[PDB]
């Protein structure tokens, strides 16, 4: 399958409380558990002592618009360039935006 | 729902067997290239759900796939274009397998490019929030995972590719004939 | 000098209460200790850094009109000033007593307002306490004609406190009174319709998490009105509906204004009125609802000129019309009906009808049964049941006049005529009425809301005596609160802990139950230890579980009683048995009473 | 078993489940009055998840604890078992809980529980007894002593079940009210450490036929035949109180998949008694 936490990381998305989520991020990255664990001693110990562009669409742009026109080609190429960079969630709802 | 449970007794019956030796395991595992020489359709039929092994991990695994069907299938009459989808997505593959036949097998592909596909479909909704700490959405995880699944677990760059790729495309062609 | 100064102060403004000024378009600050010399230091900050010119030259030529000459009209208006913390000036407690004491020396006994104020700060030791001074003066000013004198010193001659307990010479004190308020209101108010003053008898605290714990406190929580409530088609109705109604019963925090929910209404009839046949699943229901209350707002005359009957009476008819499918609810619409067709047309039998019709109805209060026995005892041969019954059924429910109206149909004949009920419908009519006697709750409130709590717990105190209970848990809660665990006890002098756990406590004897609970910790942390089990035996009585869980720990451990490690353990099985959320506390409590045990008997 | 990143894995599940309970009971204490709020306050969702997540690991840590005081150390072939088998227990147990909703929420899982960590005891025992089996050695006899010890695991299970089931029948007895459907869980917890007990018995004929044995063979047919004969007698013996005690409840799964499972271990049983038949 995966590895056994991702996937019940996802699972919780559907109806457990997120609460339990992001305690698992510490098991998978402090899962290369370093010694420096005592600096997490430390971390642990300093948390017991709190209390006592415009320029994508020119990149969008393609050349003789309307979409229409016969070279789809072209059209095709310039969403694959922007498919190259529309993996970013940030700036993705920035081309929605 | 119902075809969800059909699947999930498809997969839990097969992996059953194949822990009992009830049937040959030597079968599950052939993927498309060496059927193109040896003309067997079938040796991949079955591989649209097998997981191997009848233990908890795969019984949870077997679970977590069904938690997203019941999540999607009952919400697919909504989205025709999946019926659409799946078999271009069952085609997409495989040229895509042409080179490396991976061990991960079908419906393992299918379900978890569905999940990225629902991700990038409604990817605004912020309908998970922890407020101060993870301010996130849905389309924040999946390169999580994948990405950071390649650096520790160090599978095959290209392999690990083929898990979401065909299912960008197929996000590419649905916004493209929105903006064209 | 002072015609010129009373010019001056005729420009002021003398308080704000934005309770009012929050009408035209939360919470507050309670402290919890409190020090003579923090406040002496603030007052002289506030009169370095915060008064103006035009004020210091307005106080100064008081002082010197009120000193040099006995002008006997400054001293007054000075006090009043420096007491009730008016014209943007501090509350100094000192300063008023002191120009307090000068007036009654010039007027000899003759004003009964400084006479009453004088002999509650002679009480409550603010300015120690000495009882006879207060009761003289409490006895002198009833001889003048006060109300709130009489009320005073009738409610003392009833709770037994400070006084032998007596219920007839109560008695004849609220007869009194009650005849009195009776004499005060009109023909119109009292028979027709009552007129609407909004309360602040709420106690305070019921705003903050609560007393003596969040969901752990047995007396329900008294906050009867604050922000009633509950995608564009059906929800205008609504959102309409709630503005109206949170413009006409106003809330704690922002007073009441009727004018706009007027004009609203008036609007949305004419708006609405073509085409409602189209609104049959759920919109009717609303609909029809702000229309009755239009219609209600025509009889009264409020947020305008003057009532407009038969306008009302045609929206009132085709209000019940338009309910009459749907089967909508006609309470309040054919109440009014009655009233109108009983005195503003002389049609009888129609009235009955009506009446008869709305009788079972939710949202009568008593106007029905009131007035229909008022019929029935005008006109006897209309066989409508009985005029004991009727009025009887109206006093349980809770209209204020049929109160007295029964009280004094109870007095004519036995029908087991105690003094005890008589007295006790007599006190129950004088405190409700609440509209002459105790408007002191509202400049308390707003007083409070904005920053000057001191003066809050003068009002709260001045009103104590008179035995509104929430008056009195409301200034015991400003004066010394529980505190959180693991934490010091407040810094407050002694004084005030000793008056504090007096108004507890007889807030306790009032009718209230956490008030003990409150008052056993006071004296608990105060080290009698001996007292506290009378109270907390008094409320396990009545079914207190944090008082039976005290009460246990009180055993269990060696104050007071000895170690009686059985009882013990039986308290906190009650505590287990009589309510269950506690389970875990009473078993890991036997818990730990289990290993001081064993672990002893190791040696 | 444990790899090193495992081990230091638990390492961090432990100190952090310790950090979490310890700031939830601080929070719960500085926003109250008296004790009884902060009881009522630990109650609540999330701090009733880490408290009980706490309460589960100082379990099985104690758990861990006992049996290193009990059983020294395991083997290998003894861990490979034990670890194939827990899924399927696991999900009986899970099973056994979801029956009965939040309202007997609590005290079942305290119940199955226990029996889990039983069951484990119970599958080392039976290896270690073929170990004693295997590395028997005839340089002594099976001293009072040796047998002692043995039969001193073996009573020391013994006596706990027998107590835990004599309890809950006088619970039974005890508790005829309205709640009839904590009598069936007192009946379901009876059956599952009745299997127990079973088991036990079977172990203990198995061992004391091969004292026997050796008891004659030092002083003075075939073994297996009685041997199957006792595995027949007590699987006979599960089928008849599985019978005798789930059909009072017409259980209308568990009571199936027991006696389902119970009628293929007779069909097993028919195969011995073909081999028996064979070997009169």
């Amino acid at each position: 399958s995966f590895p056994l936490l991702l996937v019940l990381i996802r699972t919780f998305y559907l109806i457990g409380y997120n609460s339990l989520v992001p305690f698992f991020i510490i098991l998978e990255f402090g899962s290369f558990l370093p010694w420096k664990y005592i600096i997490l001693l430390s971390l642990l110990f300093i948390f017991r002592t709190v209390w006592n562009h415009n320029v994508l669409d020119v990149v969008l742009r393609y050349i003789i618009p309307d979409p229409v026109n016969d070279r789809v080609i072209t059209a095709v190429i310039k969403n694959f360039v922007l498919f190259w960079v529309t993996l970013l969630p940030y700036v993705k709802e920035k081309l929605d935006d | 729902p119902l075809v969800t449970r059909l699947w999930t007794i498809g997969c839990l019956v097969l992996s059953g067997l194949t822990s009992l030796r009830i049937v040959d395991p030597g079968k599950v595992v052939y993927s498309y290239d060496l059927v193109f020489k040896k003309g067997q359709y079938g040796r991949l039929l079955y591989s649209i759900f097998d997981y191997g092994a009848f233990n908890w991990i795969s019984m949870i695994n077997i679970f977590v796939s069904a938690n997203h069907l019941s999540t999607l299938e009952n919400s697919f009459n909504l989205r025709r274009k999946f019926c659409w989808i799946i078999f271009l997505l069952l085609v997409i593959l495989v040229k895509m397998t042409s080179i490396e036949q991976p061990a991960a097998s079908l419906g393992v592909l299918l379900h978890e490019n569905l999940v990225y596909y629902e991700l990038k479909k409604n990817g605004n909704q912020m309908n998970v929030r922890f407020f101060g700490a993870i301010d996130v959405s849905p389309s924040i995880f999946p390169i999580y995972m994948n990405a950071v699944m390649y650096f520790v677990y160090k599978r095959s760059w290209l392999e690990i590719a083929m898990n979401f790729m065909p299912g960008h495309v197929i996000y590419y062609m649905d916004d493209i004939i929105g903006k064209i | 000098p002072w015609p010129e100064a009373r010019h001056l102060l005729n420009t002021i403004a003398k308080s704000r209460d934005p309770m009012k000024e929050a009408a035209m378009e939360v919470g507050f600050y309670v402290p919890m200790d409190y020090s003579p010399r923090n406040e002496e230091k603030n007052y002289q900050s506030i009169w370095q850094n915060e008064i103006t010119d035009s004020q210091r030259h307005i106080y100064e030529l008081l002082v010197q009109s009120s000193e040099q000459f006995n002008n006997s009209e400054a001293t007054y208006t000075l006090s009043q000033i420096h007491l009730w913390s008016q014209y943007n000036f501090p509350h100094n407690m000192t300063l008023a007593h002191k120009y307090l004491e000068k007036f009654n020396d010039l007027t000899h006994f003759t004003n009964h307002s400084a006479i009453f104020d004088l002999a509650v700060m002679y009480a409550t030791g603010g300015c120690p306490q000495d009882s006879a001074k207060a009761l003289l003066y409490y006895q002198r000013a009833a001889q003048l004609g006060n109300l709130k004198a009489k009320q005073v010193l009738a409610y003392k001659y009833y709770s037994g406190f400070n006084v032998p307990r007596n219920f007839h010479k109560s008695l004849v004190l609220y007869r009194d009174i009650a005849e009195q308020l009776r004499k005060s209101y009109s023909r119109d108010e009292w028979d027709i319709v009552f007129p609407y003053w909004e309360s602040y008898n709420v106690r305070i605290s019921d705003f903050e998490s609560g007393l003596l714990g969040k969901g752990l406190n047995s007396v329900p929580s008294s906050t009867v009105r604050k922000r009633t409530t509950r995608d564009a088609s059906e929800r205008r109705i609504i959102r309409i509906y709630y503005a109206a109604l949170n413009d006409y019963k106003g809330t704690y925090s922002q007073s009441r204004n009727c004018e706009r929910a007027k004009n609203l209404l008036e609007l949305t009839y004419k708006e609405f009125q073509p085409h409602v046949d189209n609104l049959d699943p759920l919109q009717v229901f609303y609909y029809v609802r702000c229309l009755q209350l239009l219609g209600h707002m025509y009889f009264t005359g409020e947020g305008s000129s003057k009532p407009n009957i038969h306008m009302a009476e045609e929206i009132l008819t085709t209000s019940l019309e338009i309910s009459r499918r749907a089967q909508g609810p006609i309470g309040r619409a054919c109440i009014d009906l009655g009233l109108i067709n009983q005195y503003i047309t002389n049609n009888i039998s129609q009235a009955i009808s009506y009446y008869m019709k709305a009788m079972k109805t939710q949202a009568n209060n008593g106007i029905v049964e009131f007035q229909l026995s008022k019929l029935a005892t005008s006109f006897p041969e209309e066989k409508i049941g009985d005029p004991f019954n009727l009025m009887e059924t109206a006093y349980l429910n809770g209209f204020i006049p049929a109160i007295y109206e029964f009280a004094v149909m109870i007095e004519s004949g036995n029908s087991k005529s105690s003094v005890e009920n008589t007295a006790y419908l007599f006190k129950t009519f004088v405190d409700k009425n609440e509209a002459i006697m105790a408007p002191k709750l509202r400049t308390a409130f707003a007083a409070l809301i904005n920053d000057r709590s001191e003066v809050a717990l003068w009002a709260y105190s001045q009103l104590a005596e008179q035995g509104y209970e929430t008056a009195q848990v409301s200034a015991a809660y400003l004066m010394y609160q529980l505190p959180y665990e693991f934490e010091d006890p407040p810094r407050t002098t002694d004084q005030r802990k000793t008056l504090a756990i007096s108004y507890y406590t007889r807030a306790f004897k009032q009718g209230n139950i956490d008030a003990g609970v409150v008052a056993g910790d006071i004296y608990f942390q105060m080290q009698n230890y001996s007292k506290a089990m009378a109270l907390y035996q008094g409320a396990a009585l009545k079914y207190s579980i944090q008082a039976i869980w005290n009460l246990g720990y009180m055993h269990e451990h060696g104050l007071g009683v000895n170690r009686d490690f059985h009882l013990a353990k039986r308290y906190y099985d009650q505590v287990s048995e009589h309510d269950h959320r506690f389970y875990l506390a009473s078993k890991l409590s036997v818990l730990k009473l289990h290993l001081k045990s064993w672990l002893t008997w190791i040696t | 078993m444990v790899p090193e990143n495992r081990r230091k894995q638990l390492a961090i599940f432990v100190v952090v489940t310790y950090l979490l309970t310890f700031y939830c009971v601080y929070s719960a204490t500085k926003t109250s009055v008296s004790f009884l709020q902060v009881t009522l306050k630990l109650n609540e969702g999330f701090n009733l998840m880490v408290l009980s997540i706490f309460i589960l690991l100082n379990s099985t840590l104690l758990w861990q604890l006992l049996t290193k005081l009990l059983f020294g150390e395991l083997r290998l072939i003894e861990h490979e078992h034990i670890f194939e088998r827990l899924p399927f227990t696991i999900i009986n147990t899970l099973f056994m809980s979801s029956l009965f909703h939040e309202r007997y929420f609590f005290t079942v899982a305290f119940f199955g529980l226990l029996l889990l960590y039983l069951k484990v005891f119970h599958w080392i025992l039976k290896d270690r007894l073929e170990a004693l089996l295997q590395s028997i050695n005839d340089s002594t006899t099976m001293k009072t002593l040796i047998f002692s010890r043995f039969s001193f695991n073996l009573v020391l299970l013994a006596v706990v079940d027998y107590q835990i089931i004599t309890r809950c029948i006088s619970s039974i007895y005890t508790n005829q009210k309205s709640d009839i459907e904590s009598t069936s869980l007192y009946l379901i917890q009876v059956m599952e450490f009745t299997m127990l007990l079973i088991d036990l018995l079977n172990l203990f004929l198995q061992t004391c036929l091969n004292f026997w044995e050796f008891y004659r063979s030092q002083q003075s047919e075939g073994k297996f035949m009685y041997e199957k004969a006792i595995d027949v007698f007590t699987r006979f013996l599960k089928t008849a109180l599985h019978l005798s005690m789930l059909i009072p409840f017409r259980m209308p799964m568990m009571l199936l998949k027991d006696v389902v499972w119970d009628i293929l271990a007779l069909y097993q049983s028919g195969t011995s008694l073909w081999k028996i038949w064979r070997n009169n």
